[PDB]
């Protein structure tokens, strides 16, 4: 597996007209999937990470925006990175996006981290674009290879014992971090339970306790669930993604939770920026922002 | 609005 050749070809299109594809070989992509899967399985399902690092939310195949985020924040390994999931679906270049992220995981496995989003799941990405992209540009066998890799992604991270990171949010079944560590891999995303909620739940300003989630799965949770969670586990901040936010980032529960969304111009309704959160050595948080077009 | 599984 010639990782530097793969990374070089993926980065070659910087400065091209947004849209230019990078077409790796099928054998190269299979190799990225197989090697990264091995690495994911060798590292904990609940990652224990150190600052400083940059944290990114949903990308959804917006490859040229991923390149902008790296341009702004430093290409790996100049900065350490944690991505919160939702790499594929919706956008035009899910393949380039996930291939670059997997290549960086293999090259910098202790300095580059990828969590699982709810779109890293065959049931969802079958319908939301990634299956179609794989079928068009490669074949369905490669989509299964991607799925096998996604089934091994870690689910949450704690930065310096203070920032709890996951794609979606909290779970009514999450009482101990050991419950997360006990999750076996490979696994699909279930339609209910702890793993489901970590990838699917949402905070809500108008919910007291746990509420029904408009997505048809998992729950919403209120500001006091957040406060109680941080107190119980001696944490300072929940960092999650999963929801489009106009500013690219949005605080909740008196700045006890932050939502990051890194794909600008995601929706037709409102314009949205994409934001990446810089966490300095003392856990102070700032933002680098792709403003909407 | 892309379909509330989610604009
Ligand atoms: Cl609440
Ligand atoms: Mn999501
Ligand atoms: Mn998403």
């Amino acid at each position: 597996l010639n990782l530097d050749s793969i990374i070089g070809r993926l980065l070659e299109v910087q400065g091209s007209r947004p849209g230019k594809n990078v077409q790796l070989t099928e054998n190269e992509i299979r190799g990225l999937c197989l090697k990264s899967r091995e690495i994911f399985l060798s590292q904990p399902i609940l990652l224990e990470l150190e600052a400083p690092l940059k944290i990114c939310g949903d990308i959804h195949g917006q490859y040229y925006d991923l390149l902008r985020l790296f341009e702004y924040g430093g290409f790996p390994p100049e900065s350490n990175y944690l991505f919160l999931g939702d790499y594929v679906d919706r956008g035009k270049q899910s393949l380039e996006t996930i291939c670059l992220l997997l290549a960086y995981k293999i090259k910098y496995p202790e300095n580059f981290f990828l969590l699982r989003g709810n779109h890293e799941c065959a049931s969802i990405n079958r319908i939301a674009g990634f299956y179609d992209e794989c079928k068009r540009r490669y074949n369905i066998k490669l989509w299964k290879t991607f799925t096998d890799c996604f089934n091994c992604l870690p689910i949450a991270a704690i930065v310096d014992e203070k920032i709890f990171c996951c794609h979606g949010g909290l779970s009514p079944d999450l009482q101990s971090m050991e419950q997360i560590r006990r999750i076996m891999r490979p696994t699909d995303v279930p339609d209910q339970g702890l793993l489901c909620d970590l990838l699917w739940s949402d905070p809500d300003k108008d919910v007291q306790g746990w509420g029904e989630n408009d997505r048809g799965v998992s729950f919403t949770f209120g500001a006091e669930v957040v406060a109680k969670f941080l107190h119980k586990h001696d944490l300072d901040l929940i960092c999650r993604a999963h929801q489009v936010v106009e500013d690219g980032y949005e605080f909740f529960a008196k700045r006890q939770l932050v939502t990051l969304f890194s794909a600008p111009n995601y929706c037709g309704e409102f314009d949205n920026a994409g934001a990446m959160m810089s966490v300095d050595e003392t856990l102070m948080c700032s933002f680098q922002i792709l403003k909407p077009a | 609005x892309l379909x509330r599984x989610x604009x």
